[PDB]
């Protein structure tokens, strides 16, 4: 099941890394693949997917079409602009009020204590999102701060070792 | 009148697009082999 | 300075194209006067370059026309490039020329690439130029099956019921069909681990199992998304398609269930010929024998003439329509059953980052396809042979016959049509024609099709591998038999069911 | 500043150049010819075949 | 010991986007002035 | 003359943040197929 | 204004050959005007008929598109020039090839022949021209001084003997023996692409964006201004009789006078059936031998054939 703890990440994943890198995404979850990411943002979590009420010519057009093209729901969802769950749910509603997959579904809310795991994700969540700088762009950052050591440090130890008296040279 | 996707004429033909006195050429694989010089040598 | 060799021609190709580029207009057809931004139309040209090679419209909101036009043209070049190059490895891979293991890989990516985008064109046509199939030869389809079934006195398939008695043999098939994948219990990935935890917990827990089985089959109809990847055979490809774990068994127990019934009401009729009765070297042996066995078949004193023709459909898994199949597979077993199957073909299909809708044909890598393929192609062999003389081969519902036999003589000369075999999707028919017949055969063929300059005798293809003693002769009685005999078969299948 | 290096590819080759011969297409000929008229005779000759091809 | 109960706000994103931006993560020390 | 920058779905070389909206944006269905249809139910 | 230019008649279309897999890109007429090669970029060459159209042979050795071929009057040669920076000479008499000159360091945009001494210019994309000897494939100078790449160039017996234009928008007057520029242009404002010499007048006419300009040898004194087509101009083409073609990268076409500077005709061809309309462009250009006909090379893999039209007079085509 899908908890919104995790769909929040994956919004903010999707808004930083992009919407095709979803190995990428799916290594910032615990207990998730990357099938399954893309599913709940294909289903559920997309901006451009409604969950609104079935306005009335919305619904006269879905069941015109379950009768044009039935069991086709995949091509009849788009065509009116939801997606197939959804479709489906309601056509069958509709039906009788005239008579798993945990993607579809929305997400368990947040406990009041967070189990630990929980809260580490988001921390390493929030640990991957601020890493822009290219991770050797990091490493690179420290060496630059780094070697300022060895000049600083000699150049104090140079200082000091000529004026004990010696003259150095190093070649 | 459907036309099965195994027709679909997209692309009017070339008579349409160059006109009714226009000349057109589609050359696809040659004649002459390449053995044959095209600048004959004397003997 | 040194040259371009092999490795580097993929490289310099897109050296010397980006060269060009910013040459182009970025500098020549400027007027963005202050920093003409050429490092970002690069940018652009190469996401466009992505964005075709997946599939994808690429429209950019506010982009100065003579930019769009540049970068759609030389997008065109390098497409041009790109699948040209893959036509050419294609044949050097076919014929034999190279065995380098890099250019094996790149193209059969280039391939997949390219029958993808064929594919979602065409899935796009038919929801737009409307169902190829008009409503008199869809209702003339479904007419002549219900003739068929009613004259059979078939008994509909019933949805399983609860306590059926052969459930737990029925998953027990499908589970050890599935476990035979991995029988190597190889280096496998997580998605097959997955996959065999189920088989497993199924193996031990057989009640919920089947009790999800039967749900699922009941409630749902919109499915997961299917995968698909390309299996290099050197001289074609086959395409390779990849379902999830929980539908790939409640698929397999379906099949196993739809596969046992219609053997016990004895839907197909004995000539549909991948049986469970022979191998098929003996169907090669049944079939030598059954023409020998006709009734004065060597015979030729009164110019009676034999004709066997063989062939294929073409394309029957590709123009299969999901809304009449519904309709045809609704007289068959439980609507329940018929809305699952074909509301299953209609899934997502995913290679690397393109995705599309399968609306038009039909998934061979169900496992119920099995099914739907041998009972669509039933409804053609009806087509082909007319339902007098299927009831004729089929025999009598309360004495159906044998692979190649018949009742008396009597009906079995009545016809043409002697011998009639259909492997999958491959026809062998065996006509004896009599010189009358014969001869009017050939009359209506040459009125509509006339050949006065005698080229029948060219297009005629024969067999190079008997020597000439023992291949065909081509006198003008005989081509034109044969011609006249495939123009009068390919005349009775609508060209938008399937083709020959 | 001239190297000693040396290329299997530099070793003398065709060393001779070809002159266009007297029949071949010389700038004698070619100076002389009248072309138009040339042109529009194998033109007409052209089209007279491929009429004949129909 | 755990107890499962409905939390009060949420951790919508933008949450995490801003604790992210000012982890600052590696922006850097400034060089020091000598 | 201006430019659109692109943002594509493939690269993020830098590793930028782009709202949803953004990153998102940079059928037609026949009249034979309810003759199709009710010739069918008929 | 100007004494009245002289009146010529216009060009109609009557032919067009498709058989390339890729862009036309150069195109070249034989001596003795019996046929036509042209080169393109799916990396064959091809060599046609004139009088049918007909495709007679294709050679295939390049790696990658074809950029320049030529045909030497005084030898049985084939010169071509690609961008996978090699130059070939192809043997017409076992049409193969038999000498490759090498040390460009990119792409080589065009080549020319010299018309008495034994000599190959090519220019490339390093910025630089180079003098081969063509029958020792030993380069005898390296023309430096470019500071982009060298779009174009065009050889003479006279004086000076080679002409360049180059993408830093700059035209430069050489001389061959000392192999250093004499003359610097720089009156155009963006990428020269096109050079033409008169045939028969001691001038030269340079194209790019602006406009066409005349010029003067032998020191390159400017003359006039040809303005009108604002487009990237990829060739330049003149007639013995005072036409001049300008052919465009969108695929219009103008013609003038050369003489005046006046734009007789506009010609605004169609594209190929499969073809793009954002794919409508000309790249080369090539009157026949006898000057009747006029060739192009075009961005939609086709070969346009125009012939002057016959039935026309000053009174149906005045002149304005």
């Amino acid at each position: 099941v899908w908890r919104n703890t995790e769909d929040e990440i994956l919004k903010a994943a999707v808004m930083k890394y992009g919407k095709n890198q979803w190995s990428r995404i799916a290594s910032l979850l615990h207990r998730k693949s990357a099938k399954q990411c893309k599913a709940r943002w294909y289903e559920w979590l997309d901006p451009s997917i409604k969950k609104t009420e079935w306005s009335r010519e919305e619904e006269e057009k879905l069941l015109h079409l379950a009768k044009l093209m039935p069991t086709q729901w995949r091509t009849i969802a788009p065509i009116i602009g939801r997606t197939a769950a959804q479709c489906l749910e309601h056509y069958e509603f509709l039906l009788d009020k005239a008579a798993p997959n945990p993607e579809t579904k929305p997400a368990r809310p947040d406990p009041i204590d967070m189990d630990e795991d929980e809260l580490e994700m988001l921390s390493e969540a929030r640990a991957r999102l601020a890493n822009t700088q290219g991770k050797k762009a990091k490493r690179k950052a420290r060496e630059k701060q780094l070697e300022e050591a060895r000049r600083l440090a000699a150049l104090q130890k140079r200082r000091e070792l000529r004026a004990a008296g010696i003259e150095i040279q190093k070649k | 009148e459907v036309v099965l996707h195994e027709d679909k004429k997209y692309y009017p033909t070339a008579e349409e697009v160059y006109g009714p006195e226009v000349e057109t050429i589609v050359q696809e694989e040659d004649t002459q082999p390449l053995t044959e010089p095209i600048i004959k040598p004397v003997k | 300075a040194k040259t371009v060799t092999k490795q580097r021609v993929e490289s310099h190709f897109d050296l010397e194209l980006r060269a060009a580029v910013m040459h182009d207009i970025l500098d020549m057809m400027p007027e963005g006067i202050k920093q003409n931004k050429a490092r970002t139309i690069l940018q652009h040209l190469s996401e466009a370059w992505r964005c075709w090679k997946a599939n994808i419209p690429w429209k950019v909101p506010g982009l100065p026309t003579p930019i769009e036009n540049m970068i759609l043209r030389y997008v065109k070049a390098k497409a041009d490039w790109w699948t040209n190059t893959a036509h050419y490895n294609r044949e050097r891979i076919r014929r034999g020329a190279t065995v380098d293991k890099t250019v094996c890989k790149k193209n059969l990516g280039r391939l997949t690439r390219l029958y993808l985008k064929a594919e979602q064109e065409r899935q796009h046509n038919y929801l737009k130029d409307g169902p190829y199939i008009t409503a008199e030869e869809a209702v003339a389809v479904y007419t002549t099956t219900v003739h068929w079934l009613e004259s059979r006195r078939f008994s509909p398939i019933p949805f399983p019921p609860l306590s059926y008695k052969h459930d737990t043999k029925l998953l027990i098939l499908a589970l050890e069909r599935l476990k035979e994948a991995y029988s190597v219990k190889s280096r496998l990935n997580q998605s097959q681990r997955e996959e065999l935890g189920l088989i497993e917990q199924a193996y031990d827990n057989p009640h919920e199992a089947l009790s999800r089985i039967k749900r699922h089959l009941l409630t749902q109809r919109a499915f997961k998304e299917v995968g698909i990847e390309f299996m290099d055979l050197y001289s074609h490809l086959v395409p390779v398609y990849d379902v999830e774990p929980l539908e790939k068994i409640t698929d397999a127990y379906l099949d196993q269930y739809l596969w046992y019934e219609a053997d016990k009401r004895r839907l197909f009729p004995p000539w549909i010929k991948p049986a469970d009765t022979e191998p098929p070297p003996l169907l090669v042996y049944k079939w030598c024998q059954g023409i020998n066995n006709l009734q004065d078949v060597w015979e030729t004193s009164e110019g009676e003439c034999n004709v066997m023709l063989e062939s294929r459909f073409e394309k029957m898994y590709e123009k299969i329509d999901l809304t009449l199949l519904n309709r045809l597979l609704r007289l068959i077993v439980d609507h329940n059953i018929a809305d699952y199957m074909t509301a299953k073909n209609n899934v997502v299909i995913n290679y690397k980052d393109m995705n599309h809708t399968n609306s038009y044909g039909i998934i061979r890598g169900l496992q119920f396809a099995s099914f739907i393929v041998q009972y669509y192609g039933l409804v053609m062999d009806l087509l082909v042979l007319g339902l007098h003389r299927a009831s004729e081969m089929a025999g009598p519902p309360q004495m159906p016959n044998d692979f190649l036999s018949f009742q008396d003589i009597a009906t079995e000369a009545a016809h043409p049509i002697r011998l009639f075999c259909r492997y999958i999707d491959r026809i062998h028919i065996f006509f004896r024609f009599t010189a009358d017949e014969a001869r009017d055969l050939i009359q209506r063929y040459l009125t509509e099709h006339p050949d006065p300059n005698n080229e029948n005798i060219v297009g005629y293809n024969n067999k190079k591998c008997w020597p000439r003693d023992a291949r065909m002769r081509l006198m003008k009685h005989d081509v034109n038999l044969g011609r006249a005999v495939f123009w009068d078969i390919k005349n009775r299948l609508p060209r938008s069911v399937t083709t020959v | 500043q001239l190297s000693k290096q040396y290329s299997s590819r530099d070793l003398p080759s065709h060393t001779k150049i070809k002159y266009r011969q007297t029949t071949q297409d010389a700038p004698e000929e070619v100076r002389n010819r009248d072309f138009r008229r040339e042109l529009e005779e194998r033109e007409r000759a052209a089209a007279r075949e491929k009429n004949r091809d129909r | 010991v755990k107890n499962k109960a409905p939390a009060e706000v949420q951790i919508t994103a933008e949450q995490l986007l801003r604790e992210a931006k000012e982890r600052e993560l590696e922006l850097l020390p400034p060089p020091p002035q000598q | 003359w201006k430019i659109p920058p692109c943002i594509s779905n493939w690269k993020n070389a830098k590793g930028y943040t782009i709202p949803l909206d953004k990153r998102l944006a940079a059928v037609h269905i026949n009249e034979n197929f309810a003759k199709l249809a009710e010739a069918l139910y008929i | 204004t100007m004494p009245k230019p002289q009146w010529h008649p216009p060009w109609k279309l009557y032919r067009v050959i498709s058989g390339h897999l890729g862009w036309v890109r150069c195109i070249a007429v034989e001596p003795g005007n019996q046929w036509f090669v042209t080169g393109s970029a799916d990396r064959t060459i091809k060599i046609w008929d004139l009088a049918s159209g007909k495709l007679k042979l294709s050679l295939t050795g390049h790696i990658s598109t074809v950029r320049g071929v030529i045909v030497s009057t005084r030898s049985p040669y084939l010169f071509s020039c690609g961008e996978d920076k090699q130059v070939k000479c192809w043997d017409l008499e076992y049409n193969k090839v038999i000498r490759h000159y090498h040390g460009h360091l990119s792409a080589v945009y065009g080549l020319d022949l010299h018309p008495t001494i034994d000599v190959l210019v090519t220019c490339s994309r390093d910025s630089t021209a180079r003098i081969w000897d063509v029958r020792t494939k030993a380069s005898v100078h390296t023309l430096s001084g470019h500071t982009n790449a060298v779009a174009t160039v065009r050889c003479q017996a006279a004086e000076p003997q080679i002409i360049t234009g180059s993408h830093d928008t700059t035209i430069r007057l050489w001389d061959l023996v000392a192999g250093k520029t004499r003359v610097t242009l720089t009156n155009h404002k963006k990428s020269v692409r096109a050079v033409v010499l008169h045939p028969r007048h001691y001038t030269f006419a340079s194209g790019s964006p602006d406009n066409i300009k005349q010029w003067k040898f032998p020191d390159g004194s400017f003359i006039q201004n040809l303005s009108g087509h604002n487009a990237i101009i990829n060739t330049l083409t003149v007639n013995s009789d005072g036409v001049l073609v300008s052919g465009a990268d969108n695929g219009t076409m103008h013609l003038w006078d050369w003489r005046t500077g006046y734009n007789f005709q506009r010609v605004h061809a169609a594209v190929q059936p499969g073809s793009l309309d954002s794919e409508s462009g000309i790249f080369a250009c090539a009157f026949d031998q006898s000057e009747s006909r006029l060739l192009t090379a075009e961005a939609d893999k086709t070969i346009k054939v125009y012939r002057e039209d016959d039935t026309a007079t000053e009174e149906t085509h005045p002149v304005s």
